[PDB]
DNA sequence: GTATTGACTTAAAGTCTAACCTATAGGATACTTACAGAGGGACACGGCGAAT
RNA sequence: AGCGA
DNA sequence: ATTCGCCGTGTCCCTCTCGCTCCTATAGGTTAGACTTTAAGTCAATAC
């Protein structure tokens, strides 16, 4: 038997409870909208409201337990419409399972905000409730990344455009064809066809691409010893300098913490005025462009 | 300068398929114009190699302890004789066994 | 004369690119890469010690 | 050389408005069961027969 | 996927 | 019919190395974009 599907043992599985009809769906909606108001109204008088009596709490208890049996009831009865309705979209979806519970949750939706005074059949609401869910949860777990929904459905209306005048015309469109068609513009419709991208697998058969994903951000190993060197040559021009100048240096460009220190932070901790240091770096700075302190300093570029 | 760094710091030669232990062997390297690694014709026996095309790999120990135990365990004078039997592998074969 | 020449051959490394998931250097002369230390090589290097 | 004051331009924020993405809800005729479309050694789950 | 030892 | 001893069949992990070349409607968040302010950097002259 190797019973192990669990498509066919939940299709055996609803199997179980019988399809309802138009009078028998008003009765549920009724015992289903009467429990609702009647746990409402015994919430509302247990909280500094009414004793309620112990047959009146007692059948209007029933009232409640009765409304969600009934839900329950409508639920398995449509079940048989959600599996019929999401065979369509199976193909470009997930497990398909998935689509059938989302189809449930929105039969849950549907039966809580369902009108039987408009004297209707319910499969038609419960149909259009059931694919919105469906579309909506399809959409937010397409993809490993996440496109929301009104850009899926102008890439779906490109799709469909394309796709039909491949049909019609045989050739592949345009960027400025689709821009013209859509009404939209060819760096819009570039755009949409950009983000219409799906990741590849890093696991495929060649072996795997991963064995060649050179990690170009990664160590250099050779700029790292290289910048160890700089930063030592420069303490040691630095050194070469005056103290003074050495330190307004380091407070400017952050030598010393990381923190760029400015000319009103460096004049304070040195108790003059941010001119006076200004004429500070200028002088330093050309003492510095002198090439006999820039010789070593040179190749670092 | 690339002679003096090359100067006493063994290297060691892979060939694959590694049947066996000498199928890495140390050697000093030296330097020699052109662009193929030129072999020893005494370990041909026992790196299986003919000269047919075959290629090799030169590796780098770097740690003092590596470039020690390739000096001492791995180098070519000192592994002659087979793991297996004892008998010399380094021993004349072919052309010079002619001669 | 055959297609088996010396300079589409010889191959060496230092320092080069590196594997994603795995940290390993690469592979292929295309790349740098070095040569796979393969296990019966490790196999040799354990019997000498 | 070292430390100042008074324009004169400049980058870095701060803010106001805004404008443009983005997440969420709903859509009320009827609409009721997925799909299918090597070989070898070894062990464990199970045929065939004598005994009580 | 193709190829050399 | 259960026990114990045989056979028999079905389902599963493992086998050289190295290289090369569908739509609508709301409400809220985000960023963006430009106008305005301010600390900031510069230049010219100067006195000691
Ligand atoms: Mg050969």
């Amino acid at each position: 038997t190797a019973s192990a599907d669990s498509v066919r043992a939940y299709l055996k599985q609803i199997g179980k409870v019988a399809l309802l009809n138009a009078e028998e769906e008003v009765e549920l909606a009724k015992r289903i909208e009467a429990g609702l108001y009647a746990t409402q109204l015994m919430t509302e008088l247990s909280e500094r409201g009414e004793k309620l009596p112990a047959a009146q709490r007692r059948d209007m208890m029933w009232i409640c337990r009765d409304g969600d049996r009934a839900k329950n009831h409508l639920l398995e009865a449509n079940l048989r419409l959600v599996v019929s309705l999401a065979k369509r979209y199976t193909g470009r979806g997930m497990a398909f399972l998935d689509l059938i519970q989302e189809g449930n949750l929105g039969l849950i939706r549907a039966v809580e905000k369902f009108d039987y005074t408009k004297g209707y059949k319910f499969s038609t609401y419960a149909t259009w409730w059931i694919r919105q869910a469906i579309t909506r949860a399809m959409a937010d777990q397409a993809r490993t990344i996440r496109i929301p929904v009104h850009m899926v459905e102008v890439i779906n209306k490109l799709g469909r455009i394309q796709r039909e005048l491949l049909q019609d015309l045989g050739r592949e469109p345009t960027p400025e064809e689709l821009a013209k068609e859509m009404d939209i513009t060819p760096e819009k419709v570039l755009e949409i066809q950009q983000y219409a991208r799906e990741p590849i697998s890093l696991d495929q058969t060649i072996s795997q691409l991963g064995d060649f994903i050179e990690d170009s951000e990664a160590v250099v190993a050779v700029d790292a010893v290289s910048f160890t060197l700089l930063q030592d040559q420069l303490q040691s021009v630095l050194d070469t300098l005056s103290e003074r100048e050495a330190g307004v240096v380091r407070l400017r460009f952050g030598l010393t913490d990381g923190q760029p220190r400015t000319l009103d932070e460096i004049g304070q901790v040195y108790g003059v005025t941010r001119e006076r240091i200004r004429q500070i770096e200028s002088k330093t700075m050309s003492k510095l462009r002198h090439p006999s302190r820039s010789q070593v300093l040179r190749d670092y570029l | 300068v690339l002679e003096e760094v090359i100067a006493e710091h063994p290297v060691l030669l892979n060939r694959a398929p590694t049947l066996h232990r000498l199928g890495i062997q140390a050697f000093e390297p030296m330097l020699v114009e052109g662009k193929a690694i030129q072999l020893h014709p005494l370990v041909c026996e026992a790196f299986n190699a003919d000269f047919d095309g075959d290629q090799m790999a030169v590796h780098l120990p770097l740690s003092a302890e590596a470039q020690a135990e390739a000096r001492i365990l791995m180098l070519s004078s000192n592994n002659i004789l087979s793991p297996a039997s004892g008998r010399p592998l380094a021993m004349p074969r072919l052309d010079m066994v002619t001669g | 004369k055959l297609h088996h020449l010396v300079d589409d051959k010889i191959h060496a490394r230092s320092t080069g690119p590196y594997s994603m998931i795995t940290q390993q250097p690469l592979g292929g002369k295309a790349q740098f890469g070095g040569q796979r230390f393969g296990e019966m090589e490790c196999w040799a290097m354990q019997a000498y010690g």
